[PDB]
């Protein structure tokens, strides 16, 4: 899903100071979860719209479409 | 940033996967705008984790905090 | 203060795009 | 359930604070599907508050979590 | 808030499956409480007078709960 | 989950509402 150290460098960047082993795994899950549900949504607003290439634009109707993005 | 090579694997994986018969093209800007939105995602959920970690007192995140976030926000 | 940085960051993804690709067909050029 | 003796009071307050200029009458139902709305999500709200006090391994809800919660939840 | 009821804030406690509470708490949840019907209150009075009525009603409180989003 | 619940709770409140009230004129019948 993600490599090893990118998820050590986002942890860094998050103001993680010191990271648990199982962590990776863990955030590779949270990752899965939510492309997962963004490219749905994009993938179905662009079904919807009859067109056939997901788009920049289909990408922000599927991240509005969340909520719960922000916290 | 993350690299494309495993990345665009799980972007395939999920446009097939959802895609409503034909493989669904996907452009460039998509891409970036996929690759942009969960590295600033991860790197927020992380720090909210942590704060999780700090709040009982304790500096190191661990799947403790990962899965009271998972509770939190599903 | 976290919704501000996500609306200016989905205010960028309003940008240009091309290159549509056929993904399975494209993904050997990545 | 909380007594309506208090409770109709804070109702008072509140639809004489946000009705444009005449006091916006109410109705029963209105005042009940208040007070059953209000009672269920303080338990609510408490149960979760109670969740990071658990999280943080003691077992004495405090202001600490409650705080935590508001910066959660706005 | 100020006589919403001592006990009836430790009877909510006890039915959320919380075992002990701080003394600040009581305080804590009111303010929780004016900030939730506050909210509602205020969403349903607009929706009322939009609406051009002169009534709150239970549908109104329907539209303000449902205005809300973090309920859940 | 609590989202089922709620609406549960929602669609009950679309019911019994009658007894229009002028709220002070008629808080102190509330004792």
């Amino acid at each position: 899903g993600i490599t090893k150290p990118a998820i050590r460098r986002l942890a860094r960047r998050g103001g993680v100071k010191r990271i648990s082993g199982l962590i990776y795994e863990e955030t590779r899950g949270v990752l899965k979860v939510f492309l997962e549900n963004v490219i749905r949504d994009a993938v179905t607003y662009t079904e919807h719209a009859k067109r056939k290439t997901v788009t920049a634009m289909d990408v922000v109707y599927a991240l509005k479409r969340q909520g719960r993005t922000l916290y | 940033l993350i690299p494309k090579l495993p990345f665009s694997r799980l972007v395939r994986e999920f446009i097939v996967k959802y895609s409503d018969d034909e493989p669904l093209r996907v452009t460039e800007g998509a891409l970036l705008a996929m690759q942009e939105s969960c590295e600033m995602y991860l790197t927020q959920r992380l720090a909210d984790s942590y704060m999780l970690t700090k709040h009982r007192n304790r500096v190191t995140l661990e799947v403790r905090d990962m899965a009271l976030m998972a509770y939190i926000c599903d | 203060e976290r919704s501000k940085a996500w609306s200016s960051k989905m205010a960028d993804f309003a940008s240009l795009e091309d290159g549509m690709e056929i993904d399975v067909a494209e993904f050997d050029n990545l």
